[PDB]
């Protein structure tokens, strides 16, 4: 549920909760939201699950079908375009907790978030989930302007756990995601 | 014995005689040139005078299909502005969908795919147009293409069609072009211009030049006459 | 008149006869040899596949395709417009699979297929299907070998050949084979009519053959037809 | 035998021969290019080249060598129009197949769903039958290398070796002779022979940077060719 | 026979390649195969003076269509 | 090349007497570059020849002594060598090797009044198998004829 995207220079960072709770009963202990769509672009996602994951299937269709005829670097900016375009035309069906993070060649590492409206914005971090409610004065604060690959895996960890042992349909195991010109890095944390 | 009748069969030697009608369809027609320099893409038409015919500026072939991207068409005219339109509404869907820069590679790739289509039915017909498509970016370059009647997409540095004469694309090489910066090279591609195509058989003609690269930041106009005025400057001169 | 849509370019001749379809069965006589034969507990299939250069290898393409894991089948003459037909007939067989629930016999994929077929026929614009199909495989306990041609029309054989030559190989299933027997004394038969037509050179690429058991359709591997055929039939 | 008007149409013949069909057999012709493939233990390794008339012609535009998947690569032969209208299709039911599958695709039977639409051109009322010629290479777990040459008469086809086209007749008859008897192969031995079996027919011996040796190993299972570099390597290696 | 030998060249491999584009064209092309043995400039008739003979003439052109054998 | 192979060569021909045999193995790499171009059309003839020279140079040197004829079977080895890489085609610009073998057989022809029979003939077995590669090829064929009438 809880999803939280960071940049620094040479790419972004990414992680979300695991524990997804259906009402008071817990749906799944452990899962990953983070989206393979390509290797240089992730995004986190909330909500339903099953409007997540075809949208995130079409955009891989789309674009997949197209960058391969493309042969070049795949570029981070056009593939949010499409979420920006279906999520706008659906956004009286769909539900939209997509937000785009990922490293690209020309532009370096980029986020852009995607709410629910449709709209596409970029910014310096992104923010989601449902019990990012509390953290709302943790995020403006304890956040800080050209963050290092490091400390983003240490500042994202404070944002997951206030937000996870406060409200009680986010929790679980840490899962952090970072992304950079070395390629994806992924990592399980607790406590 | 017919066998060019439908533009869906094959031929007694192994070929397509609607393409073959339609190669030198485009010959017969005016001159449209083209050169990429590294910076920019340079085009060039050529318009030709029998009586009067009518006010200079007119119907010219050199169109604007987007941002960066130009046209620089020969043969039938109509048929030109028909693609020219469907090369901007495809430009259309890619501004819309996506909203950056339509790469040169594939635009030319989806008039490949129509340009061809056409050559495949017998309700319809071919094409009698062969085009220049140049373009210039930032983050891309300088690509020229050249594309055919028959579908086949492709570019070189550059290309002639339209008249035979193609004296005019020989001087290029004894001048510097990748090298220079294509502000001179509008003027250094007019002088044999005029020279060559003799007056014996067309009296008078009239010369378009558009360009498009990093001197306009990737936009695409056609040079005007008074600025920078040395296109027509030094071309009268250069005769000799 | 009308549209231009492929109306039927079929015609009749001044004594009646199809004109394009019995072209078609040229391709089948064209084509290359293939046998079956229906005999006591299920029904045999013999084909011949040759390689035209030393560089083909018959591991890949299959000859033999079924349709149903208890109904087997092959061909005759003539590969693009037949995988058009199986793949329909994957598709068709469904119906009959998902509403009646049952292992559709081959008498009625038969009337659905022939009938398709003869509609495409009747379809202009469009070259018949130049492929002559032997449908077999186990029904009611009773199997079947049915033969197929162009035009449409199916018949029912005890042992049956197609191809090049297949008059002469058709009165030789006719001697040899009579009665009914053992799928074994079946499949010696079916290569020995197969090697009439067949080169001087018989290996496990070379021939493949198919047999319909009681228990439905198996296709042997091309080890059991080198260890019966060698020394073939 | 003809009679009548079908000799303007594509059907078939009073004999049941086909004339338009069989005139796509030098349609390859015009074009004038050669592919040859070569398979080996572990790999699989194909010959192409391409023409230099002049000096404009750039090495990336005019490049014959198709990518259809990161693992599964192609080559065309014949004239490059109809080439590339089914290279996009060929792109098509491959994504179709990473997104709905999620694996390797039909390393085998991929060349059904591709004649199958190749039929469909041709079993078109009126269209043409496009007679380019498709060349797929293969990539599957523990079955190792696959290659694949189809024809557009709308059927599959695809062996260890298969060269077919203008000069790839010549090609076959030295592989026939140097597979077997008896022999393995391995990386460089499938690089070797791709000139060789190429030196029963023509192979001017010039320049490398005109031809392209495509090239697909396992190792790092994505296809993947390199530039200019070792193919000169690969090139004196053979000639000792 | 009336060739030289013949006894160092094997006739396996000229009953096989050039007996696919025979014309026919049968009886005297196998004496251009001989005419073409005084074109050498070799003392015993190489391999390469026998296939060049027979693929001349006649012609194939294949195979998009007989490929169902 | 025409310049890299005169370059090459005559700054070769002080190591052959003043130096040790070490660099005129050590020769071999380099010269061979220059063949492996094959830029022709008479000079690496020429070229190569100015190596054949100073290596006929050294067959006073090095088949007098020391000894026994297996420096000469390692000049087989680049003779054969110098033929793998260009590859020469029997051409052109070939006569390289013609004159260097009747050079070599103009040794051979001192060597068998010199010296016994013995390492001459197989320093003449090594020759037989040149000529059956030198062909057929002008004076090669005759110069199997002298050497044979030594043999006999």
């Amino acid at each position: 549920t809880t999803i939280m995207a960071v940049q620094f220079d040479g790419g972004v960072v990414l992680g979300a909760d695991s524990r997804t709770t259906t009402g008071s009963y817990i749906a799944n202990r452990v899962t990953d939201k983070l989206t393979p769509i390509h290797d240089r672009i992730f995004c986190c996602r909330s909500g339903s699950a099953a409007d997540t994951q075809a949208v995130a299937d079409a955009v891989t269709y789309q674009l997949g079908f197209h960058s391969i005829e493309l042969n070049e670097p795949p570029l981070v900016h056009t593939a949010a375009s499409l979420f920006k375009e279906m999520c706008y035309r659906y956004r009286e069906d769909l539900m939209a907790g997509i937000i785009i993070a990922g490293w690209d060649p020309q532009e370096g590492g980029q986020v852009y978030s995607v709410p629910m409206g449709g709209m596409m914005v970029r910014q310096s971090f992104a923010i989601g989930g449902s019990g990012s409610s509390y953290i709302y004065g943790y995020v403006d604060a304890t956040y800080r302007e050209g963050m290092t690959k490091e400390e983003c895996l240490q500042f994202t960890a404070n944002a997951l756990a206030l937000a996870m042992e406060r409200d009680g349909s986010s929790g679980g195991v840490i899962r952090l995601a970072a992304i950079a010109e070395s390629g994806v890095e992924r990592q399980v944390l607790l406590g | 014995t017919g066998y060019d009748l439908s533009a869906s069969t094959f031929s007694p030697d192994g070929r397509v005689f609607q393409v073959e009608y339609a190669m030198k369809a485009v010959e017969n027609s005016s001159t449209a040139i083209g050169i990429r320099c590294k910076d920019g893409v340079v085009f060039g038409v050529e318009k030709l005078v029998l009586s009067k015919l009518y006010e200079e500026g007119s119907n010219k072939r050199l169109f604007n299909v987007d941002r960066h991207v130009g046209m620089a068409v020969a043969g039938l005219l109509a048929d030109a502005r028909s693609l020219a339109d469907i090369a901007r509404e495809e430009a259309s869907n890619f501004r819309s969908n996506f909203g950056y820069n339509i790469p040169l590679k594939h635009l030319a790739d989806r008039v490949a795919m129509y340009v061809h289509a056409y050559t495949l039915y017998s309700a319809v017909r071919p094409f009698g147009c062969s085009f220049m498509l140049g373009s210039y970016s930032v983050n891309d370059g300088a690509q020229l293409y050249m594309i055919d009647p028959s579908g086949v997409s492709y570019g070189y540095w550059g290309c002639a069609i339209g008249k035979a004469r193609q004296a005019a694309k020989t001087e290029i090489e004894k001048l510097q072009m990748k090298e220079m910066t294509c502000r001179d090279i509008v003027k250094e591609v007019a002088k044999i211009i005029y020279i060559v195509h003799d007056e014996v058989k067309d009296k008078a003609f009239e010369l378009e030049l558009s360009w498009v690269g990093e001197l306009t930041n990737g936009r695409h106009e056609i040079v005007p006459k008074d600025i920078r005025e040395e296109a027509e400057k030094y071309a009268k001169e250069s005769l000799k | 008149a009308e549209r231009g849509y492929s109306f039927s370019l079929t015609t009749f001749s001044p004594s009646g006869k199809l004109v394009q379809i019995e072209y078609a069965l040229a391709a089948v006589a064209g084509g290359a040899p293939s046998v079956g034969i229906k005999a006591a507990n299920g029904v045999v299939l013999a084909t011949e596949k040759k390689q035209k250069s030393i560089l083909y290898d018959e591991r890949s393409v299959h000859k033999v395709e079924p349709i149903t894991k208890h109904i087997g089948l092959v061909y005759s003459g003539m590969g693009p417009d037949y995988r058009v037909l199986v793949h329909r007939a994957r598709k068709l067989a469904q119906q009959y699979y998902l509403v009646y629930q049952e292992p559709i016999p081959t008498a009625q994929l038969v009337q659905r297929v022939a009938s398709v077929m003869q509609e495409y026929t009747q379809s202009g614009g469009v070259r018949p299907f130049g492929v002559s199909l032997l449908i077999c495989g186990w029904n009611e306990g009773r199997p079947y070998l049915f033969q197929s041609d162009p035009s449409g029309a199916y018949f029912a054989w005890k042992a049956t050949a197609m191809g090049k030559n297949y008059v002469n190989g058709k009165t030789f299933l006719e001697k040899r084979y009579n009665e009914d027997l053992e799928l074994e004394d079946a499949i010696h038969t079916a290569i020995l009519t197969l090697k009439e037509s067949f080169e001087g050179q018989m290996t496990e690429d070379n021939i493949e053959v198919g047999i319909c058991n009681e228990a439905g359709f198996r296709r042997l591997t091309p080890t059991e037809v080198k260890d019966y055929l060698a020394a073939i039939a | 035998s003809s009679a009548g008007f079908d000799r303007h149409i594509t059907i078939f013949s009073p004999e049941g021969r086909l004339y338009q069909v069989e005139y796509a057999f030098k349609a390859i012709n015009q074009g004038g290019l050669t592919s040859v493939a070569v398979r080996g233990k572990d790999c699989a390794v194909i010959v192409t080249q391409k023409k230099v008339p002049d000096k404009l012609l750039d090495s990336s535009t005019v490049t014959h060598l198709f990518k259809i998947t990161e693992n599964i690569g192609c080559v065309m032969t014949g004239m490059t129009a109809d080439s590339r209208s089914q290279v996009q299709r060929a792109r098509y039911e491959a994504a179709n197949w990473k997104y709905k599958y999620g694996y390797e695709i039909p390393v085998d039977m991929l060349c059904k769903r591709i004649a199958d639409i190749s039929q469909v051109y041709t079993q078109n009322a009126e269209m043409r039958p496009l007679g380019c010629c498709m060349i797929l290479i293969g990539i599957d777990e523990e079955q190792g290398p696959q290659v694949y040459k189809c024809d557009p008469a709308g059927y599959y086809c695809g062996f260890k070796a298969t060269a077919a086209g203008v000069k790839q007749t010549e090609s076959t008859s030295f592989l026939e002779k140097k597979v077997k008897k008896k022999f393995d192969w391995t990386f460089e031995q499938t690089v070797e022979t791709a000139i060789t079996c190429l030196s029963t027919v023509l192979s001017i011996d010039f320049k490398p940077s005109e031809i392209e040796v495509g090239v697909v190993t396992v190792e790092n299972p994505k296809f993947r060719i390199l530039t200019e570099a070792e193919i000169d390597a690969h090139l004196v290696a053979l000639a000792e | 026979s009336k060739m030289n030998l013949s006894e160092e060249v094997d006739l396996e491999d000229y009953v096989a390649r050039p007996d696919k584009i025979s014309g026919a064209d049968i009886n005297s092309i196998c004496q251009e195969s001989g005419m073409l043995a005084v074109r050498e400039n070799r003392y015993i008739v190489l391999a390469k003076d026998f296939e060049k003979a027979y693929k001349t003439v006649i012609k194939k052109d294949e195979q998009e269509h007989e490929f169902y054998k | 090349m025409a310049d890299g192979g005169s370059e090459r060569a005559d700054g070769r021909i002080v190591k052959m007497e003043v130096d040790y045999s070490a660099t005129v193995d050590q020769r071999l790499p380099e010269c061979a570059k220059l063949a492996k171009e094959g830029r022709l059309q008479e000079v690496i003839e020429t070229l190569l020849s100015l190596e054949k020279q100073t290596r006929t140079a050294s067959d006073m040197v090095s088949t007098s002594r020391i000894l026994v004829a297996v420096v000469k079977m390692c000049y087989e080895a680049k003779e054969w060598d110098l033929l793998n890489e260009n590859i020469m085609l029997l051409s052109k610009r070939r006569s390289q090797l013609k004159q260097a073998v009747a050079k070599m057989v103009q040794q051979c022809c001192t060597y068998v009044e010199e010296i016994t029979d013995l390492p001459i003939k197989l320093r003449l077995i090594d020759t037989l198998r040149m000529v059956t590669e030198g062909k057929i090829y002008v004076e090669i064929e005759r110069a199997r004829l002298t050497k044979t009438l030594a043999t006999i």
